[PDB]
């Protein structure tokens, strides 16, 4: 044991000026994205200081199991979201990914049944890498992302812009 | 010596191969030694002199001259510069150790160590002339182009006015002493305007023996321009026998390219296959065509059967910035024994089916509309024909309300779903019967087409806070059915003692409530900071038993038992069952997370208690079927308080490895339904190293058993116990090994096996793979057999010819071992 009910210091963002930007513009990964940083406190502004990018989503499937007619059977779905942070003038402060896989069941004769199926299981895993980016975001302070910033700029505007014609 | 005599680069010039600017590997800084391969012993490295990026404008720049001695000849008008002499021009620089300059004609003569040098340009010679009135020059040499990291030589080298450089007895990557292969045109012709080169007498020669000739080719040397040859795959199956690919590459724009697959194969004939790929900020797609007069006449009186053989499709995606975004997935094959008898590239698991699916889809800011056509093509003849949703109309979307009020969510579904049964029958010559097509085993409203619409309102009021959460909700579900049956249908409904009622609805609410808490325990776990949560869950779930017995299937499914299950409004999917529950699921979470925020960890239990029986069932799950002498072996599973224990767990540790694994065990019948344990693990290190192991047992599956018409659980024959294990290993410096195994225990036979090595240099790689799968097979009684395949993979590598782009010949390397992205 050793547990304790989770205090509203701890369900609370330390920040809550972002933008959220993806590839997929209007997708449902970024739309339930959005929704669910607001519904924490986050306000998301076009003109916040520190935008969150989705810059690919992959959706590979894969065959794990065979049938006793050596034809496949169960199938691994696996989403990946690869996202940046960029504060200002569009320079990238971190980068990461998030990745979840889940199964299900194939019918060679049931395949309406089966993309409904498949298509259900999408949307699970969507919930499941939204949990795993404010998990990821509500570990992050406003602070953080200064001094980074500031430490990115001292590395990219000391030692590139050293060479500007001559 | 003294002169060309193939393989390596002259010796006589520099005992260390100096005057090629080669530096060896022990004298090369980091930041150079990052742009060579592990294996090479050294790097070109031109010398730093001023003008090298200011470019070469021909007047642009004062000529600097630099040379030790001069003198003059009076008969023949010649002025000498002698000494170590340098004359560069911005960009173009040139030493030599005598400049002769002809000034009856305007003829500048190079005479001694000739150097030749532009940015990034090499070219090293005994002699070489130009006259300066029109640009003519003349060159007798080897030369070196430190980008590429290529070296070649020629004979003798000349440049016309129009600035076309010709070679005569001509390149390679080969570290000078390497000698292993070299590319020798005999004529070799370079345009830099139109960006084209051709050779005559083109010759393949490996340690200066020739292996390929052809009397003229072609190929781009404008920088990296839109082409390329990729390295052949030599293979050997036993039902194609010995095989040749040889892939070609055109790298056509930055946002798009395409590949072109002849396959040659002994026991089929010559296989032309292509694709183009294309990405952009808003779409991306990829087509593929390929056609072949198969000379295998096997399949003859097959079912279906056709000697042409060809696929061609797309698969689009355009408009990912907008809220319109238009899919595409369509393919089209000749036969349905295509990939049974095409698909070597692949091995183990080939399809069953294609996809043909348009669609369309607003995504507004509130809500979603998709519009959808989609059906699909079988590639066997022994399942049941699908049905197409030719319309699926889709709304789906809330209400803007206020925060902290209800929750209005609205769901519609229109969808038009249809079917041409394919029923033939076939005898034999005598008077038996040959094979049934599986559709003739459907009977009564398995035989049915029709529309459905489906209304989905629902409220839900969530009231959270930090510690936890309850949500209660209420939907409302109406579907009305117009249904059509053949007349064949109806006469087996009539022998049923049933009648077909075309016009049918369903009405049904549910009630659903949601409620969890959340707990936070810091530990530390191996001198980490662990900030270990636990979330209990509890869902209580109330949906009104409706007889369904009347309603076709076309979308829905029975998923087995999962973790996920406890927490589905319907353990059905689609719209044609909705399961009569009255029940309570309760399970917890546990997850570990690191300071970043990064869950390391995490387990989940779970399991549902059951008020109510659990009376709608798919077709044959019902008393429609267990009319069959006895009932199953778990399928009894109505009428009993509790759902199997659920476990599943997770523990991904840094992007290095990760494991996942779940359990289901079924108490009522002490039997375990569903369990697998998965492992991967590829370092960031050193992505060389490879090892996937895993475990899969499931007998809790509802399919559709193709010969009875209708639904089946215990379906011994197609019960999952199988182990996948692969790896990818190095040896020693240059070797590599790896394989592949997946064995099916419950019928104890092998389904996939396959191993190889892997020899890597600095200029070429051997790959070499035994393997042997089984491969889905129809016969011609329409009855599915497992046909066991043997096969022998090759794959020569010259690297720097424009093949770092993937192969398709190596699909069975990819799909067979996640992890294949060995990136060097």
């Amino acid at each position: 044991c050793g547990f304790q009910l989770r205090g509203l210091g701890d369900a609370q963002f330390a920040l809550k000026e972002i933008d959220v930007s993806a590839r997929n513009a209007y997708g449902p990964t970024v739309r339930e994205l959005k929704e669910t940083l607001e519904n924490s406190g986050v306000k998301v502004t076009s003109n916040a200081p520190y935008h969150l990018v989705l810059v690919r989503e992959d959706n590979q499937q894969r065959t794990v199991s065979y049938t006793g007619s050596a034809r496949g059977a169960e199938f691994e779905l696996t989403n990946t979201i690869n996202y940046e942070i960029v504060g200002a003038n569009d320079l990238v402060l971190m980068s990461n990914q998030v990745q979840v896989q889940k199964v299900y069941v194939h019918d060679e004769n049931n395949l309406i049944g089966s993309d409904q199926e498949a298509a259900q299981l999408r949307s699970e895993m969507r919930r499941d890498l939204i949990q795993q980016l404010s998990m990821r975001l509500q570990a992050l302070t406003p602070a953080q992302l200064d001094e980074a910033q500031r430490q990115a700029e001292a590395k990219a505007k000391a030692e590139a812009e050293a060479l500007r014609a001559a | 010596l003294v002169t060309e005599s193939g393989g390596r680069a002259l010796k006589s010039r520099s005992a260390d191969y100096s005057h090629l600017d080669w530096i060896p590997r022990e004298k090369l800084t980091a930041a150079q030694l990052a742009e060579i391969g592990p294996y090479c012993g050294g790097s070109y490295i031109e010398p730093v002199r001023p003008g090298m990026d200011d470019g070469a404008p021909s007047d642009e720049s004062p000529t600097y001259v630099s040379a030790k001695a001069s003198r003059y000849e009076q008969e023949k008008q010649i002025a000498t510069l002698a000494g170590d002499v340098v004359l560069r021009q911005g960009s173009m620089q040139v030493e030599g150790d005598e400049a002769n300059l002809h000034q009856l004609e305007n003829r500048g003569e190079l005479v001694g160590n000739v150097k030749l040098r532009d940015k990034g340009m090499l070219v090293v010679g005994d002699h070489a002339q130009v006259q300066l009135d029109n640009g003519e020059a003349q060159v007798d040499a080897e030369y070196v182009i430190h980008k590429a990291h290529a070296r070649g030589s020629a004979l003798y080298a000349k440049r016309s006015e129009n600035a076309i450089i010709m070679l005569k007895d001509g390149y390679t990557r080969c570290e000078p002493s390497s000698n292993a292969w070299t590319l020798k045109g005999n004529n070799v012709k370079l345009n830099p305007a139109t960006g084209f080169g051709t050779a005559t007498n083109a010759t393949l020669r490996v340690k200066d023996f020739p292996v390929f000739y052809t009397p003229y080719i072609y190929f781009p040397i404008d920088d990296r321009r839109q082409s390329g040859f990729l390295p052949p795959s030599f293979s050997s199956t036993s039902d194609t026998g010995f095989t040749l690919v040889t892939p070609y590459y055109f790298n056509l724009a930055p946002n798009y390219d395409a590949t072109l697959y002849p396959r040659y194969m002994a026991k089929r004939g010559m296989m032309l296959e292509g694709e183009f790929r294309y990405l952009t900020h808003s779409s991306e797609g990829i087509v593929n065509a390929a056609y072949l007069n198969d000379k295998d006449d096997h399949r003859e009186g097959f079912p279906d059967y056709s000697k042409d053989r060809w696929l061609y499709g797309l698969k689009n995606t355009t408009g990912l910035d907008s809220r319109w975004l238009a899919e595409v997935d369509y393919t089209r094959i000749s036969d349905p024994y295509y990939f049974q008898d095409l698909d070597t590239d692949l091995g183990v698991g080939s399809t069953t089916y294609v996809n043909q699916r348009g669609t369309l889809t607003y995504r507004g800011d509130t809500f979603t509309g998709r519009l959808n056509a989609q059906a699909y093509q079988l590639a066997t003849t022994t399942d049941v024909t699908p049905y197409d949703r030719l319309p699926q109309i889709t709304f789906d979307g809330f209400l803007p309300y206020n925060p902290g009020g209800m929750q209005f969510t609205y769901g519609t579904e229109f969808v038009r779903f249809d079917r041409d049964l394919d029923e033939n029958i076939y005898f034999n010559d005598d008077g038996s019967i040959r094979g049934k097509r599986p559709d003739a085993s459907l009977q009564g409203l398995a035989r049915a087409t029709g529309d459905r619409m489906h209304l989905e309102p629902g409220m839900s009021l969530p009231m959270t806070r930090s510690w936890g959460y309850v949500t209660p909700t209420l939907k409302y579900l109406y579907t009305k059915y117009d249904l059509d049956l053949d007349s064949q249908g109806k006469t087996d409904l009539n022998k049923r003692d049933e009648s077909f009622d075309s016009n049918q609805d369903r009405s049904l609410p549910l009630v659903k409530v949601d409620s969890g808490l959340y707990f936070d325990r810091d530990t530390t776990f191996a001198g980490t900071p662990f900030r270990q949560t636990l979330e209990p869950r509890a869902m209580y779930l109330y949906v009104p038993y409706k007889d369904q017995d009347s309603l076709p299937v076309f979308d829905t499914s029975e998923p087995s038992f999962s973790y996920d299950s406890l927490w589905r409004e319907n353990r059905f999917t689609g719209k044609d069952r909705i399961g009569d529950a009255n029940q309570l699921s309760l399970g917890v979470t546990s997850r570990f997370i690191e300071e970043n925020g990064f869950e390391r960890a995490s387990i989940s239990a779970g399991q549902i208690y059951y008020f109510r029986d659990r009376r709608v069932q798919l077709p044959g799950l019902t008393e429609k079927d267990l009319k069959r002498l006895n009932l199953d072996p778990s399928g009894l599973d109505n009428d009993s308080w509790r759902s199997p224990y659920a476990f599943a767990g997770q523990y991904r540790f840094n992007r290095d490895w990760r494991i996942n694994s779940d359990f289901n065990w079924n108490p009522n019948t002490s039997r375990t339904e569903s369990g697998s344990a998965i492992f991967h693990y590829q370092p960031e290190v050193d992505p060389g190293k490879v090892v996937n192991v895993g475990y899969r047992y499931r007998a809790d599956a509802r399919r559709f058993d193709s010969s009875r018409g209708t639904f089946r659980y215990g379906n011994e024959n197609d019960i999952i116990k199988q182990h996948d294990f692969s790896v990818i290993w190095p040896l020693v410096p240059q070797w590599s090994v790896l394989a592949r195994w997946q064995y099916d225990y419950n019928k104890n036979r092998t389904l996939e096996a396959f191993g190889g090595f892997e020899y890597d240099s600095c200029c070429w790689k051997l790959r070499l793979i035994n393997r042997y799968w089984l491969d889905v097979d129809d016969d011609a009684f329409l009855v599915q057999s497992e046909k066991a395949d043997r096969g022998i993979f090759l794959q020569i590598v010259l690297k720097g010819l424009g093949g770092i782009v993937g192969n398709k010949t190596e699909m069975f390397l990819d799909k067979g071992i996640q992890g294949y992205r060995q990136r060097e």
